[PDB]
């Protein structure tokens, strides 16, 4: 969860809001097994 | 680990072509630093990236 | 320095070839010496010895212990489980799952659960014959499914382009496939009795259908299919047997004497219990 | 390496503001802005990460993420938030 | 140098005049976990003393008809003392036991109570159905007793389904009224993963059963309590936030 | 290499990109207490990671009217995580402290906030009675504010018959909005006696007051807030008992 | 903005134990997770009439 | 070795017999190296000095500094009480019990709370006269009642026996009485602000009488009487000096700019506030 810990403070004649951008990664800790087929495609026919 | 004189062959080719043969010889070998950190001015992880 | 206060087990192991031996042993007329009495109220068993009982000879004791180890015991192929795939006319599915539970058939089910905790390897063998008994020469796919991939939705879906899961064909006429497996479980190791629940929240009282349910057991679905385009009329069953290898245990627990009902659940009937020994007439007949 | 999380991945998000989180200056202190669950193979923000799509290859995964924000404002914007993160358990945290 | 024994845990001790040694568990005695097997990367939590320590349930009273009574550890100990708190704010527990049983009589009553540790102790569902939906299953207040323990309908059986005579197996002990006023089992943190849940997950129930019945005399004293204390040794918490009872 | 700052306690952390250095009050550390000052016999307990972390109040809003606010240590921590229950378990409370206040704003705000930390801090009752029995007492939820502090009614005098103005004697620093957006101070515990009641018992207050106040032209954002964010540095708890919230 | 990615690392974010770390790297190699067979075609003989 | 994570002051003393001296200083011009500019919001003072702000000559100090010191400040004796013994005519009581308090009298008050914490010892003397003025050749008695001991109910009560409680006896005649006494409270220092209750319970918020009362500064009582049988016709005043040695101190706090109220609680006026400094006409006239 990301919160407010006081507020968004911008003086007179700037734009009233702005925008966060969020990116994910990973440490040297990180590793996987029993590699599998994804799931996000998806094939009906031949791809002529 | 384990595995005392367990006489492992595998690599063993039988016929006279390379590509023929089955993998790996595995590899260990890494290099993120280059996708992940690619940059001229090396910055450490104490300092703040940009004085 | 200047706070003080902030400033292993008895049991060993031995070799063990063959049975023991037994060294010879005279009277004793003496007090003071008691090999016979012992209290169980400390839970420890009695340590008295044929020697001590009785006069005994010496006995040179060349009987084998070897086969009754976890891996000797547990190494043998045993029914897992069992797969329909009509394919028939009529109504057609093309392909059948089957996920993977090994509590599905009672007599491996009952050696395992000698065993709180298991830690072991696999080999599986698939044999498939027709609806009464044949081969014929149909190719076959068999394909694991692991947690998290995509089932198989027809018997042409993409999902059998298996450029990942692993798969294998084979002919109805060939010998029965054969795969080792590793131990796949995200925990240290198999455990066959999780008394607990997989997931935080309010538990109903009426019904409990997600007590004892481990999660670290799911292991993916087994599915089947007959390599074509059309279709075949035949009906076949596939058995799949379990062999164990390389196999640790933890643990020791008592060994099940009521008839089972569910696979996952150690459902008994509150009437009808059955006595574990059989009754006799009078207990002072031994007969 | 870090690729964009999509956590404004809602609805009427239209079509590349779907990656912005839409901070402005508040009223009741003490608020909530964005939330997303931590399990990178699951459908959410972390469908459209790299390490979405790989550990999405494998049945198991294990180690430590990390989660980076950038905030582009003006120069002259200032702020101060509070990013945490709960192990599981009860549901999202109620307050802060 | 025997039957007299002191357990001095925390600010806690216990002494008893009449016991029968005492049982470690599988032979090992509680620690904490090894760098080597941990994996979770925070830092785990040390209270000592303030954890560590004889916390002491209601008394069961002991009854001619009566079946045999289980808990579940830490289950009885999650809303009592620091540990109780602790165990509420941390996702992930660790901690041997050591359990004592105070059973008390006079010379002329008898009976005798088998005192076993099981891990891994699943209750079952009494019932004929087969099918997994119409099919009884035990209540959250059942498999989980808490501190008000828990009944057996079928104490041959376990109501596992398992026979009570293969349940020294276990570690165990008895109390035989002509022997000895307590038992006690020292438990070592058995598990198939190093750390886990105290509120999701229980390690082993606690049983107490009449093998053979209480038997006294009319002008003896009828009233037969069953006391139970238990002190968590070598506890460790981690993964720290909110408070979750369940 | 200086204004940047980074702290790091327990599971917790807080960046400030902008800090006037660090106050170390009366230029000592905290510590645990040395055996040789020590008193009470029995094992103080240590949970360091789960208690020493730092713990976030709600933020208290700044106008252009406010006269300031006050807490009290360690009671705003009393009621919160696994310090406010290790503290109503204990009848015997040591540790330090190091206080965090975020206050930020634009280049076109202006303003000064004074941030001490007043050992002994005593409020005082307001009326012109000299008679001890007609003399007003201020209540329990003055005295002693709680998580939602409290306000001074005469902020010049401190509410306890002293000028503001010499409160640069206590560790002290300034939020002056041009310069700093934090203010930050590490306390040691400090008492005449070394294990003392967190309940009835308050060590020291914080103390934020407007000595210039905020101004703003017309346009920028009228809505400041006042965070803070405390952290128990070498905590300890002896005397285990149960609990009591007062 | 650099384009490099965050160095920041577990131990110096919050305190942390020591955990020695067997677990396997080996299985997602470009050799083992591209050394399986899956279809790249499939070819319709009719022969017939 | 199995479980690894498991396994001071900047400022220092100098002794200062002397005002300090000040070395020659010429000027300055370059850049990088500016004495003057100071930033307070770190609350640490200007660090600046008489020789980098300007051009001095030097001076060689021989200002004394010895006078300043806590125990020098301390240690003058100071009116800490009165107490009034009628004894006389009418309504009689026959002696006078005075709690010890030395917070009863503005003047060593405000003196002793520019600190929250201090351990000494004491000097007490006592200086009695008549009731406009005089001494008379009568005998006195100075009983020192500590906690928990009893009280003396007449003038000829038991508890004047003092076989333990300490006595002084004394013509007015005499040179005023005067006793040295240690340091006796339980804690480890005197403090004179106690943020806090002395026991547990709920605390009500109309009228809370107990919030700041130490408990571990109550001494017990002072008792005079008249030694005698039937009863002098006198009346008397005694006048209670204490001068603080060997003390030290703690924790310096500011000084109180508001006329105190009661004895034991820092009351003031909400209404009435009295500034700190004096006004003029305007800030543009120093004068
Ligand atoms: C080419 C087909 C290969 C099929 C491979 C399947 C391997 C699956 C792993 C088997 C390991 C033992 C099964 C798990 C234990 C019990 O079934 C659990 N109770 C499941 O709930
Ligand atoms: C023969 C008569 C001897 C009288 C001896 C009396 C000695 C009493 C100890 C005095 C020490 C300082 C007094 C205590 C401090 C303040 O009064 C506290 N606020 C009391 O509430």
């Amino acid at each position: 969860t990301l919160w407010y810990q006081t507020n968004y403070v911008v003086p007179p004649e700037t734009p009233g809001e702005a925008y966060i951008i969020a990116m994910g990664a990973d440490l040297y800790k990180f590793t996987l097994k029993i590699c599998k087929d994804t799931d996000e495609v998806t094939q009906q026919a031949v791809l002529q | 680990a384990t595995g005392g004189s367990t006489i492992n062959f595998t690599n063993i080719n039988y016929y006279k072509d390379s590509y023929a043969a089955s993998a790996t010889r595995q590899d260990f070998t890494q290099d993120p630093k280059k996708f992940t950190q690619p940059v001229l001015d090396s910055i450490r992880e104490l300092s703040a990236p940009l004085n | 320095d200047p706070v003080e206060d902030i400033i292993r087990a008895i049991s060993s192991a031995t070799n063990v070839e063959s049975a023991a031996n037994t060294t010879p042993s005279s009277h004793r007329l003496e007090t003071g010496r008691v090999p016979a009495l012992q209290a169980a109220e400390t839970g420890a068993t009695s340590n008295a010895t044929d020697e001590n009982m009785i006069e005994t000879r010496c006995v040179v004791n060349r009987n084998g212990v070897l086969e009754t180890t976890i891996n000797h015991f547990f190494s043998r192929s045993g029914l897992v489980g069992v797969v329909n795939l009509t394919d028939g006319g009529t109504d057609t599915t093309g392909y059948v799952t089957w996920d993977i539970d090994i509590m599905g058939f009672v007599q491996l089910r009952r050696k395992c659960e000698m065993f709180t905790y298991m830690r072991f390897n696999a080999e599986f063998t698939f044999v498939t014959t027709t609806k009464n008994g044949e081969a014929r020469p149909y190719m076959l796919q068999y394909m694991y499914v692991p947690p998290g991939a995509p089932k198989p939705t027809g018997r042409d879906a993409f999902q059998w382009q298996t450029a990942t899961n692993p798969s294998v064909f084979v002919k109805l006429t060939d010998p029965p496939a054969q795969v080792s497996v590793p131990f796949m479980s995200p925990a240290s190791a198999y455990q066959w009795f999780y008394d607990g629940y997989p997931t935080f929240g309010q538990h109903p009282e009426t019904s409990n259908t997600t007590y004892g349910l481990c999660p670290n057991n799911m292991m993916g679905t087994f599915a089947v299919r007959v390599v074509s385009r059309e279709a075949s009329q035949l009906k076949l069953q596939t058995r799949v047997y379990m062999k164990l290898k390389h196999v640790r245990a933890w643990v020791p627990r008592p060994i099940r004497s009521q008839p089972y009902l569910l696979k996952n659940f150690p459902n008994y009937d509150s009437s009808k219990i059955t006595n574990s020994a059989r009754d006799r007439s009078s207990i002072k007949q031994a007969n | 390496v870090e690729t964009i999380l999509e956590v404004n991945n809602t609805t009427e998000a239209t079509g590349l503001t779907r990656l912005l989180i839409p901070v402005s200056s508040q009223n009741k202190a003490d608020e909530l802005c964005a939330a997303f669950m931590v399990d990178p193979g699951r459908i959410g923000p972390w469908q459209s990460t790299l390490v979405g799509q790989i550990c999405r290859y494998y049945t198991q995964w294990s180690g430590s993420l990390k989660v980076t924000f950038m905030f582009t404002g003006s120069f002259m914007a200032t702020g101060k938030m509070l990013v945490a993160y709960s192990p599981p358990g009860s549901a999202q945290p109620a307050n802060r | 140098s025997d039957r007299v024994a002191q357990l001095t845990v925390g600010n806690s001790s216990i002494t008893t005049q009449e016991a029968a040694n005492i049982v470690l568990a599988y032979g090992e005695w509680p620690e904490y976990c090894p760098d080597t097997d941990a994996t979770a990367v925070d830092k785990p939590t040390r209270p000592d003393v303030s954890v560590n320590r004889f916390y002491t349930l209601d008394s069961k009273m002991w009854q001619e008809n009566s079946t045999g009574w289980y808990w579940k550890f830490p289950d009885v100990l999650n809303k009592t003392g620091v540990f109780g708190q602790n165990a509420q704010f941390h996702y992930l527990y660790r901690s041997g036991f050591c359990l004592h049983v105070q059973c008390n009589a006079s010379k002329f009553h008898q009976g005798a109570l088998l005192v076993a540790v099981i891990p891994e102790f699943v209750i079952a569902g009494r019932g004929s159905n087969t099918k997994p939906n119409e099919a009884p299953h035990p209540g959250f207040t059942t498999t989980f007793p808490g501190t008000t323990g828990a009944t057996f309908h079928d104490p041959y059986v376990l109501d596992s389904g398992v026979p009570l005579s293969q349940a020294l197996i276990y570690p165990h002990q008895w109390i035989n009224l002509r022997t000895n006023n307590c038992a006690t089992v020292i438990v070592p943190y058995i598990n198939a993963v190093p750390f886990d849940s105290a509120i999701n997950h229980s390690n082993f129930g606690l049983i107490v059963i009449p093998v053979s019945p209480l038997k006294y005399s009319s002008g003896a004293t009828t009233a037969i309590p069953i006391t139970i204390t238990i002190a968590p040794l070598n506890s460790e918490f981690g993964g720290l936030r909110q408070a979750v009872s369940q």
